[PDB]
């Protein structure tokens, strides 16, 4: 009973809450991936000289 | 009468959750150019490991790592010079997890025994060995020298005190089996994939569920986390990976292939995360691309399957365990 | 003509002598999952063969076609030496793999114990230290030559290489090469013979009503090449020594050209299994 | 350079810590591991004190082999997820109640022996148990007679198949009660010879409660798994 009433506080606990439009999150994704390119060795195949394990 | 209350706001959520989707990710990221074939050469070979390995964690420089096998034993490599440095026989020879903490002070492990033990490094005995579970542990992860955050099968998860040895909070809410999770960068929250295909998202400073995502239709087997700290991706029994949203509360892009019918048992991002590395049941592993949702390339080598993944703090290299009793290091 | 045929024969049989037993060597070479406690006896089996397929057989058959010895004294000898030596070592090594399979079966607990990596290099190095000691000893000595005027002749004259040999050596070689890696196997093959028998019979009492050819067959194979190839040549070896002009010198040397063949036979015959077909497929 | 001591010390570390790997290597590949499994009201426990005289681990030694045998008992869940860890074990023994038949519900559930047999089915098709074979005990040969003979409920009350089932065999008794146990044995026959494909078999047998003789059947069908291994792999089987 408690239990299936609890079922009933979570739902509406998580019921209310704002959220923005999936445009703008993959936005901030592009531009995070996009900023931080650049420092990614494992996407980027640096010299040998750098490397550690050559 | 109660049950039949509750879903007037499930169909709620649902219509909220349409109503936000303004557009898809694949049709925003279409002028993207591909990141284009991606080749890795293994550079290094660990051996000594009579058995399957089921867990592997990089320490935190980046330089030593710890792994377990099936014949009770713990070895703490060196990724450079490839020769052991410590070697520890447990007391049950099942183990299905293992941890490495951030001061690379303590090791963390536990199993079928309904028990995590740690580890002093520095003095190799077991300091404090921890109980309260009625189940197999899946999963365990230093949240701070002091405190760990352990999830069982139990279809619970709890936070722990070294010190004391009792438990400090307890997670309730799962209905199956509870197989990963994640801790966010500042540890603040984490979520975790359970066996009723589910992921939620937890605060662990009060104990509360914040969110859920309901998305997939086998059981999950792995997660991670956006290094961002604003999304997480998933891989379950059905051949699909799948990335979510905190903020936007559903998912954005599907991972699959008709070409692949094999389960999912590892995952992991990349420094930048771009990137998406997946490991198979294929005896293979698999890479994509995050924004594009396209094979970049294939990490064949392993002649069983892969139970364990890893990417260096640094985004270096990348350590794959499999059950053929080896570890290799792709660069 | 008929020189040009058997040429062509000749020189496409040193190829496939050659070719299979790099291509087994190269799989043990390129992969982890092959090496086995096994797996070792087949990379001496291998060696052996491509030595003598390196060595023996292109100047043997230099020999036969130009129908003189060009070569010196001295590279007869040596050439006689590496002959005998890979003979004989290749067939005490097939004695033990027989073995190793009959402590395999037999003794199902005491595997682990009585064979270990450790072990398997005495094993082989004594297997290879017993087929130089018959070999390399007494034929850069002069202890096994005949005594004979034509024998003498051969022997002083630098153009000509043939074999001669007294009683003595010719029985002891054979004894040491053949014989007695023969009822060896045939006692192991039949206690494994036997063993599979039961156990099918045991089967068949369990569970027949709800639902021996495969032992035969490969029972059969494996002991037949063998016993095929090798079994005339060394009871010609005896008897052409017991008895004087019985054994003309060309049945002597097909016979003995019979037996080089073998040693191509042994990859088929003994790398069938799927893991080294899977290998195969890997490369090349 | 002058770090050049330091490497040394990482080189002789090595070699200290890959002795004792080999040493324990050894007697890792020496030790045999087995699985005990088996349903409620079974006999598990009983059986497994007779043969003394989380997990729950047994060590026993017969004719100086090392056999190692592990009871997980935790708690109940169908979702049986941490199977797939016994993938490398030399046998799974299998404990089931025989006289527990007409049970119906242990509700409503199937008799009981249903359940078992469902749970045998879903053990011998399972994905990573493609090459383990399974002992079976069929525990509790003296219940099924005293139900069977002399017995006002009948096996073909629960169980239609009966009515047209002859017997096939081994009496050693009255002719109820070998025609009981010989049905009982071929309906779990049945299931394991469906799909075998001839990589892994099943060994029925018949315990009681005042059995002594268990661990020599153990011993002897590990023996005979091994051996019928060793034939296949050489194909000679
Ligand atoms: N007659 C008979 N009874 C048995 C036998 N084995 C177990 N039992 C019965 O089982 C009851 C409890 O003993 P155990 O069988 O060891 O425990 P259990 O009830 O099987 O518990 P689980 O094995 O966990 O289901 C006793 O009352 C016994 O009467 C047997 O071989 N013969
Ligand atoms: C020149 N050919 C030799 C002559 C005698 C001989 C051979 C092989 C094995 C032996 O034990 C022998 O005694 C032949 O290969």
């Amino acid at each position: 009973i408690a239990q299936a009433r609890k079922l009933v506080e979570q739902l509406k606990m998580e019921a209310n809450i704002d959220r923005i439009k999936v445009s703008k999150a993959a936005a901030d994704l592009m531009a995070y991936c996009e900023a931080h390119a650049k420092e990614d060795p494992l996407l980027t195949p640096v010299p040998a000289s750098e490397n550690p394990f050559r | 009468q109660l049950r039949q209350e509750a879903e007037q706001l499930k169909n709620q959520i649902r219509d909220a959750r349409k109503a936000c989707a303004d557009a898809t990710l694949s049709q925003i990221t279409n002028n993207i150019d591909p990141v284009g074939r991606i080749q890795m050469r293994t550079r290094r070979t660990l051996r000594g490991h009579l058995a399957k390995i089921y867990a592997m964690h990089w320490g935190t420089d980046s330089r030593l790592l710890v792994s377990a096998s099936q014949d009770g034993k713990l070895i703490i490599w060196d990724s450079y010079t490839t020769n052991k440095v410590h070697a520890i026989p447990l007391r049950s020879s099942w183990v299905m997890t293992c941890a490495y903490a951030p001061s690379g002070n303590y090791v963390a492990c536990g199993g079928l025994d309904n028990i995590c033990s740690i580890y002093n490094l520095k003095t190799v005995r077991v300091s404090r060995e921890l109980a309260g579970h009625t189940g197999y542990l899946s999963c365990c992860r230093f949240l701070d020298d002091n405190q760990i955050v352990t999830s069982s099968g139990d279809t619970t998860c709890a936070l722990w005190d070294i010190e004391t040895g009792q438990q400090t909070t307890t997670f309730t809410g799962h209905t199956g089996d509870v197989m990963s999770l994640s801790l966010a960068p500042d540890t603040r929250l984490f979520v975790s994939g359970a066996c009723d295909a589910s992921a939620k998202l937890w605060d662990v400073r009060e104990g509360m569920c914040r969110q859920t995502f309901t998305g997939h239709e086998s059981d999950i087997n792995a997660i991670c986390f956006f290094p961002n700290g604003n999304a997480f991706a998933t891989g379950s029994d059905d051949a699909t990976c799948r990335l979510f949203d905190l903020r936007a509360d559903q998912e954005l892009m599907t991972y699959s292939h008709d070409n692949i019918i094999c389960g999912i048992t590892s995952v992991s991002f990349s420094k930048s995360g771009r990137l998406l590395l997946a490991g198979y049941d294929d005896f293979n592993c698999n890479v994509w691309d995050a924004l594009k949702a396209d094979r970049a390339g294939v990490l064949a080598g392993h002649d069983n399957r892969v139970s364990c993944l890893g990417v260096t703090d640094d985004g270096m290299a990348v350590a794959t365990g499999s059950w053929d009793s080896f570890l290799k290091i792709w660069n | 003509v008929w020189v040009v045929g058997m040429g062509i024969v000749m020189s496409l049989i040193v190829l496939a002598i050659v070719f299979g037993n790099v291509l087994v060597i190269t799989a043990i070479a390129k992969f982890e999952r092959l090496q086995t406690v096994t797996n070792y006896f087949i990379t001496s089996l291998a060696c052996a063969d491509l030595v003598m397929g390196l060595a023996v057989v292109p100047f043997g058959a230099a020999h036969i076609l130009t129908k003189t010895w060009t070569f010196g004294n001295f590279w007869c000898e040596f050439w006689t030496s590496i002959d005998v030596l890979c003979v004989t070592a290749s067939i005490e090594t097939l004695c033990v793999i027989a073995v190793d399979r009959y402590f395999a079966i037999t003794s199902p607990f005491k595997y682990q114990s009585l064979l270990t990596k450790n072990k398997a290099r005495v094993i082989i190095l004594m297997v290879w230290i017993v087929s130089g000691l018959t070999s390399f000893l007494p034929i850069q000595m002069h202890w096994y030559r005949a005594t004979h005027q034509e024998a003498i002749n051969c022997y002083a004259e630098e153009t000509c290489c043939d074999f001669f040999t007294n009683q003595a050596y010719a029985i002891a070689s054979s004894i040491v090469s053949f014989y007695v890696p023969l009822v060896i196997m045939v006692f192991v093959y039949s206690r494994v013979f036997q063993e599979a028998k039961r156990q099918l019979q045991k089967i068949d009492k369990s569970e027949g009503r709800f639902h021996e050819h495969k032992a035969l067959k490969t029972l059969g194979i494996i002991m037949g090449t063998f016993t095929l190839c090798w079994l005339p040549f060394f009871i010609v070896n005896i008897v052409h020594v017991i008895q004087d002009n019985l054994i003309r010198k060309e049945v002597y040397i097909l016979l003995n050209w019979i037996g080089y063949v073998n040693s191509g036979f042994n990859p088929l015959i003994y790398c069938r299994s799927p893991d080294f077909r899977i290998a195969f497929q890997e490369l090349l | 350079e002058d770090q050049r001591n330091e490497e040394k010390a990482q080189r002789e570390a090595n070699k200290k810590i890959e002795k004792q790997l080999q040493k324990d290597k050894q007697v890792y590949r020496a030790t045999h591991r087995l699985l005990l499994l088996g349903a409620g009201e079974s006999g598990k426990s009983t059986i497994v004190k007779q043969m003394r005289i989380g997990i729950f681990e047994t060590k026993f030694q017969v004719d100086k082999v090392n056999f190692h045998m592990f009871d997980v008992g935790g708690q109940r869940d169908e979702r049986r997820k941490w199977i797939q860890c016994f993938n490398d074990v030399t046998a799974i023994i299998f404990v089931v109640a025989s006289s527990s038949y007409n049970m119906v519900i242990r509700d409503n559930q199937t008799n009981r022996l249903q359940e078992a047999l469902n749970l045998f089915k879903s053990i011998w098709n399972n994905r990573w148990l493609r090459t383990i074979s399974v002992i079976l005990f069929l525990n509790k040969q003296d219940l099924l007679a005293e139900k069977v003979l002399a017995g006002k409920s009948k096996i073909e009350d629960y169980f239609p198949e009966f009515a047209r089932y002859t017997t096939p065999a081994t009496p050693e008794e009255d002719p109820r009660v070998t025609r009981a146990k010989y049905f009982i044995r071929d309906e779990f026959l049945r299931i394991s010879t469906a799909s075998g494909d001839g990589r892994h078999y099943c060994y029925p047998h018949f315990t009681c409660a005042v059995d002594t003789e268990n661990i020599r059947r153990v011993f002897n069908d590990c023996r005979d798994i091994i051996q019928r291994m060793h034939l296949r792999q050489y194909e000679l089987l």
